[PDB]
């Protein structure tokens, strides 16, 4: 249908950050600043989250056929608008240390927090595949935007041939569905089967090659191995934004085909994602176990932690607090992956160069960084579901929906790599406050480190107390 | 199935084959008869000329069914053609189709 | 119209067969590119004629010159594989073609077994394709252009002598 | 044996025979008439005797494949973008729906000689200098297909009789002057006509890809070069100055009059306006000409929306 | 007259065959063609979808797919150059830094 002026206001998120795009390009065109351009593209994603606001101030509705808007997407937009804001402040000074060009990083930045607000209102098969498009490109440019250094080329090269295996992948799977079922609409898969006839071959082809490409996007196994080495050779602003924004769009636009569509409810598909749950939490933590290495280490934790997204995400055709749940748990984790992260830009900040060495070293951090040891020791009991801290609510909720649905072997591994997990995190956790034998000035380093504390506090106090967190999340339904 | 396209496509087939033929047997002719005894500029403008060529087929749609489209389908190609025209300033501005610098 | 279909995928497949099956560069492309008009005349054949008139435009005419492009341009002339072939002995490609032969009886055994009507190949215009674009998929297009702005910057990027 | 339906494919098949037959004897009299202006059908058929009968060499150190398939590229990659064109009513090779659309999947195609014949050319200063005439002729057809897409805006579809139809009252040589002079630019660059004739001119690292080329391939180069400007000249015609639409003279004497007007002007601007530079001819296409087309199509879009009661 | 279940058959040897050649060969050009060889044939089942369905959005579906394939096209042979211009080499084994 037509575009009218009440479907334009609820365009206002993608609007701006389009414009900030045209603008920072235009700026670029001009005359290349790196202040002008970062103040422009931040600037941009703060009117987009005021938009948001505003688009709040307006009802719940499908502009397109493509696109709907409610509060499922007004909250995952929130939280992608939210990691790309923290990925420039973490890239300003890692930006001041580089030598090339320094506002294409900026450019790519807003295209794909604008893939994904567009994977947070996506409706249709086109959108979801599109905002995956327009969240990993950007994601090519900037995994290899140090291409002198081998790590990131080659994080880059891996990342774009396996991408690109996994779109061509997703896109045979819905162009499967799409010959099953004559309509490319969310709502309208499986809807001309009945009689117990819902698991028919060709759509469950379909979705199946759909969840290899998803699988691929949300880090899990056996589509995992592309995590650790990306997340380790990429800069460390680009590590936030691909832990962070990336993984989050995805799972809602999976969490709302799941939701909307009459196949979602199939024992095939349940049983499949199960297992690639189960094996998602245990490899996960299991191979984060030896790490040295503070970035594969985060890489291994987000498989586990999406692990358990997903097992919160098999029990939600039967349970009824998944929505909440699935919520609660990302806003915990995006804060909790925000600070490690952050604290790891930070100390990676400025950049020293393609030559030298990208090493964290984050023993013997409290004797000369002790802000930023307290910071990424919250940060590392957050992410262990520890109480006191809001990824132990996640956690309880992830738990909870377990629990509620009978998942007791989803229940088990949960309780099995949590373990795991309290080993390794607690390794980091210790090994900053031991004694280090050895081995700024700017009010935009100030900046950085001013987020990772309001980040780690929000953890702190929202795990203490977990109920506006939950307000705010509950009323963010979607269209029932 | 009337008498007239299948007419036409036979008349097409026998253009393609006639060509090709004609072509290919001359250059059997040719070859039967007779005794016998870098810069990464280029990678860029090709490039442009490939994402152009897409939002070019874009246009290439949008041309065809303007007058079905209305001026809601004039605004959306306005922004798609100012989107298009932002990029290629931008490409000129910053020197990557200044081919002497 | 359906002996064309027939043909047109025959020689497609053989073509990509030899394709993923040859050493030097610029004979892959030749026969790429004769994969793809092959695609072209399946597209034709089934009414579907803007989609084939974008692939011989677009994907046999921009990207294939493109990578024909880089191909001379890196002058690849046997630099270490062509002399190697590991493709050719059969402890490389045993496996992996067992394992996609595994998944191509999969998706096949899918594939049948589903109701068909048969396709009419009644001729989908161009006019009805550009009328959808501008109509029900607006963000689409503008968001197409907004991702192939993203490829021309982080390719500028990467790909720029300096 | 006798029947109207067969007799009815058979006179197509003698139009379209007829066409081409015609379409190859005007390319090579008109390969003659810029040799001359710059029996004469006995002189032609001389030196196609030349050339049937000098030795085909191939290079040792040269792919024999690319080598011999780059001047059929040539050749066949516009002589086939004809096939699109009506010369009179009743008279047209193909009455596509998609028409000038196919045209541009041949020029698409017809880039492909240059490469081909520059890469197997085993020399570097040929791959250089046919790799720049490649980037030319790229820069020239990003903005081909939008010149004529004004025309398709004003026609409303990509038939080419819909278009000869659409130029009954007022030819689209008056409404679309940018559109019609962007498109003679963009012709005149994609069949390496002058000015744009040979781009290594500027560089003495770089040399022509019609070297290595002896006897009939170069033949086959030659005269399908003014085939393409043959078949360039008609495609002028039939979108922008009424095609076969006159007001006394037969509908085929019109378009026969109009397409050797436009032979003689590409004769007669090849023999005056000089030589550009290499970056010059850049940047004036990819600066100037594309901007032009993306104006002239919204300008275009405009006032159709326009004048729609 | 042409069954669906031929052209989605065709289509999916086609990304069988792309997907073998993406594996087997060690090339990285070569897995860039492999790469392209699935997409197309993605894109040749999304057509063939929407011809049996007499829809236009299986040729709209197949335009995003060419512009995305278009856009990766780009960033495999920007990186390929890099590859070649900092290793002279398009050995895909032998940069492998990173590993468990
Ligand atoms: C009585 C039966 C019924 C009741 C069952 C109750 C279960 C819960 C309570 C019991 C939990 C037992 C945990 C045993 C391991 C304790 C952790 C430990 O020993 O850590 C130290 C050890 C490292 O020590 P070291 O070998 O010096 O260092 C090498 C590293 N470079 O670290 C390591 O070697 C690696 C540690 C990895 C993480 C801890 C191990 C987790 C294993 C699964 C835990 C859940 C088990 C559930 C029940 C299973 C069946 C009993
Ligand atoms: C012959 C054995 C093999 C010999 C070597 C290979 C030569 C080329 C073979 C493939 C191309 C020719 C196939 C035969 C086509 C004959 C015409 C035909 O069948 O037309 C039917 C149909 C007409 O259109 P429609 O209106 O849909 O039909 C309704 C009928 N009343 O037509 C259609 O709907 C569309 C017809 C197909 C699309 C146009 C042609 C595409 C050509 C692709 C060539 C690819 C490269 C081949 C290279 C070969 C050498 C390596
Ligand atoms: C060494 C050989 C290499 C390969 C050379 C080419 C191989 C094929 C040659 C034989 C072709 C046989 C005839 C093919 C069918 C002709 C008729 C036809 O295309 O009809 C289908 C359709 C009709 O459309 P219409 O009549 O307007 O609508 C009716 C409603 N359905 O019309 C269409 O759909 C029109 C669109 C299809 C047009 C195809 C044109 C040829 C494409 C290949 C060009 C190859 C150039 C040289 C090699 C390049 C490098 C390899
Ligand atoms: C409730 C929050 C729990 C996690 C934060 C813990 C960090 C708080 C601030 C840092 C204090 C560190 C003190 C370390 C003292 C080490 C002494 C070693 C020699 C005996
Ligand atoms: C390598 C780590 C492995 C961890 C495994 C954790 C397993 C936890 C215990 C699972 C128990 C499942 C019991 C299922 C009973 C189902 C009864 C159904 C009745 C209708
Ligand atoms: C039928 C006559 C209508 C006249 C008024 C037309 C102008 C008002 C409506 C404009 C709607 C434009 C929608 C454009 C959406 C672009 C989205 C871009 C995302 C980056
Ligand atoms: C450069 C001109 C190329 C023309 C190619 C096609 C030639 C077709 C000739 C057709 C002749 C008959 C046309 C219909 C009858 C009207 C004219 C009658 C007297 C010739």
């Amino acid at each position: 249908m037509t575009i009218t002026p009440q479907n334009l206001i609820a365009l206002l998120p993608l609007l701006i950050v389009g414009l900030t795009v045209v603008v920072v390009m235009l700026s670029i065109a001009w005359r290349r600043n790196h202040f002008l351009n970062a103040t422009l593209s931040v600037i941009g994603l703060n009117a987009a989250l005021v938009s948001l606001w505003f688009v709040g101030q307006a009802g719940a509705m499908d502009v397109t056929p493509l696109m709907r808007v409610d509060g499922f997407a007004m909250l995952y937009t929130g939280l992608v608008l939210l990691a790309s804001l923290a990925t420039c402040t973490f890239a300003y000074p890692w930006l001041e240390g580089y030598n090339d060009n320094k506002d294409e990083f900026y450019l790519l930045v807003l295209i794909a927090a604008l893939g994904g607000i567009l994977l947070a209102n996506a409706n249709h098969l086109a959108s979801l595949f599109l905002g995956i498009e327009l969240i990993s490109l950007p994601l090519f440019g900037l995994v290899g935007y140090a291409f002198r250094q081998k790590r990131s080329l080659e994080a880059s090269i891996k990342y774009t041939i396996l991408s690109a295996a996994a779109s061509s992948f997703l896109l045979f799977g819905m162009a499967l569905v799409y010959a099953q079922s004559g309509d490319l609409s969310f709502v309208a898969l499986g809807k001309n089967l009945g009689d117990g006839m819902l698991n028919e071959p060709l759509l469950l082809a379909g979705f199946g090659l759909m969840i290899v490409g998803l699988g691929f996007k949300l880090s899990l196994v056996p589509f995992h191995l592309w995590t650790p080495d990306v997340y380790q050779g990429a800069p460390a602003p680009v590590s936030t934004f691909l832990a962070t924004a990336s993984k989050i769009a995805i799972f809602g636009v999976v969490m709302r085909l799941f939701l909307y569509a009459p196949v979602g409810d199939s024992e095939a598909i349940r049983v499949v994602l199960a297992i690639i749950a189960f094996a998602s939490i245990i490899f996960g933590n299991l191979m984060a176990l030896s790490q040295t290495n503070i970035k594969r280490l985060l890489g291994y934790s987000s498989i586990s932690h999406l692990g358990y997204l997903l097992v919160a995400l098999i029990a939600l055709q039967t349970g009824e607090m998944s929505m909440e749940a699935v919520g609660v748990y990302l806003a915990g984790y995006l804060f909790s992956s925000l600070g490690a992260f952050g604290v790891v830009s930070l100390m990676s900040s400025p950049y020293r160069g393609p030559d030298a060495d990208s090493l964290f070293s984050y023993r013997g951090l409290f004797w000369h960084r002790p802000i930023l040891a307290a910071v990424m020791t919250v940060m590392m009991l957050s992410l262990a579901g520890i109480p006191m801290t809001l990824g132990f609510i996640g956690k309880f909720y992830v738990l909870a929906v377990g629990v509620q649905a009978h998942l007791w072997w989803l229940v088990g591994a949960v309780v099995v790599g949590s373990a795991i997990g309290l080993y390794y995190y607690l390794r980091v956790a210790v090994s900053l406050y031991l004694h280090a034998p050895e081995q700024p000035s700017n009010w935009q380093y100030s900046a950085g480190g001013i987020v990772v504390l309001i980040s780690a506090l929000l953890v702190l106090v929202l795990g203490v107390w977990p109920q506006p967190l939950i307000s705010i999340v509950r009323l963010a339904m979607p269209l029932m | 199935t009337s008498t007239e396209v299948i007419a036409h496509h036979w008349a097409f087939a026998i253009f393609l084959i006639v060509a090709i033929g004609l072509c290919c047997l001359m250059l059997v002719g040719g070859w039967f008869l007779g005794g016998r005894a870098l810069s990464a500029k280029f990678y860029l403008v090709a490039m442009f000329f490939v994402i152009f060529d897409v939002e070019a087929l874009y246009l290439f749609a949008w041309s065809t069914s303007i007058r079905e489209s209305g001026w809601v389908g004039f605004v959306e190609a306005a922004i798609f053609i100012f989107v298009l025209l932002a990029g290629l300033v931008y490409l000129v501005r910053i020197g990557a189709l200044d081919w002497t610098p | 119209m359906e002996f064309a279909f027939y043909i047109c995928g025959l020689i497609a497949i053989l073509a990509t067969l030899r394709v993923i099956t040859h050493t030097n560069p610029v004979h892959a492309l030749l026969y790429l590119i004769i994969s793809l008009l092959a695609i072209s005349g399946v597209f034709f054949s089934l009414g579907a004629y803007f989609a084939g008139a974008l692939e011989i435009i677009v994907y046999a005419g921009a990207i294939m010159v493109l990578f024909v492009f880089v191909v001379m341009m890196l002058n690849l002339g046997g630099s270490e594989i062509e002399q190697e072939r590991q493709w050719l002995k059969p402890q490389v490609w045993i496996g992996p073609a067992i394992l996609s032969a595994i998944m191509l009886v999969v998706i096949v055994y899918a594939i049948l077994g589903v109701n068909d009507q048969g396709i009419d190949g009644t001729p989908i215009s161009a006019k009805a394709v550009g009328i959808t674009l501008f109509g029900p998929y607006v963000l689409a297009v503008e968001l197409a252009s907004m991702l192939l702005l993203a490829g021309l910057v982080v390719a500028f990027h990467v790909g720029r002598e300096e | 044996w006798i029947s109207p339906e067969l007799i009815e494919i058979l006179l197509t098949i003698l139009k379209a025979v007829v066409i081409l037959l015609v379409v190859v004897t005007c390319g090579a009299f008109m390969s003659f008439g810029e040799r001359r202006l710059l029996g004469g059908s006995l002189q032609l058929v001389a030196d196609m005797i030349k050339m049937f009968f000098k030795e085909d060499w191939i290079p040792k150190f040269s792919d024999r494949v690319i080598f011999t398939l780059a001047p059929m590229i040539a050749f066949t990659s516009l002589l086939l973008a004809f096939a699109i064109v009506p010369v009179s009513p009743g008279w047209v090779v193909a009455d596509l729906n998609i028409g000038i659309l196919f045209f541009l999947m041949m020029a698409g195609l017809a880039v492909y000689a240059v490469l081909f014949a520059g890469w197997s050319s085993n020399n570097k200063y040929s791959l250089l200098g046919a790799m720049r005439a490649s980037a030319q002729t790229l820069s020239y057809e990003v903005f081909l297909g939008l010149s004529l897409m004004g025309v398709v805006a004003q026609a409303g579809s990509f038939n080419m009789t819909d278009i000869v139809n659409s130029q009954a009252h007022v030819w689209n040589v008056i409404p679309q002057f940018f559109g019609f002079i962007t498109f003679a630019i963009a012709g005149v660059a994609v069949c390496h006509r002058h000015p744009f004739d040979q781009p290594e001119a500027e560089q003495e690292l770089a040399d022509g890809y019609h070297i290595e080329y002896s006897g009939m391939k170069f033949g086959l180069f030659f005269v399908g070069e003014y085939i393409g400007i043959v078949t360039i000249s008609a495609l002028m015609v039939t979108l922008f100055f009424g095609g076969w639409q006159g007001p006394l003279l037969p509908p085929f004497i019109w378009f026969a009059l109009k397409t050797a007007f436009f032979m003689m002007m590409f004769i007669l601007i090849r023999a005056s306006l000089p030589r550009p530079r290499y970056d010059q001819v850049m940047s004036f296409g990819w600066k100037i000409c594309l901007p032009l087309t993306l104006i002239n199509l919204l300008v275009t879009a405009a006032v159709i929306l326009w004048q729609a009661q | 007259m042409i069954p669906l279940q031929h052209g989605l058959i065709l289509a999916a040897i086609l990304f069988v065959l792309g997907l073998t050649g993406l594996v087997i060969r060690r090339n990285l050009l070569f897995m860039l063609i492999g790469l392209e060889i699935m997409i197309n044939a993605s894109a040749l089942a999304f057509v063939v979808a929407g011809s049996y369905w007499g829809q236009t959005d299986g040729q709209v579906m197949y335009i995003l797919a060419i512009s995305l394939a278009a856009a990766e096209a780009s960033i495999g042979l920007a990186l390929l150059l890099q590859l070649h211009r900092r290793r002279q080499n398009l050995n895909i084994d032998s940069v492998s830094e990173m590993r468990g």
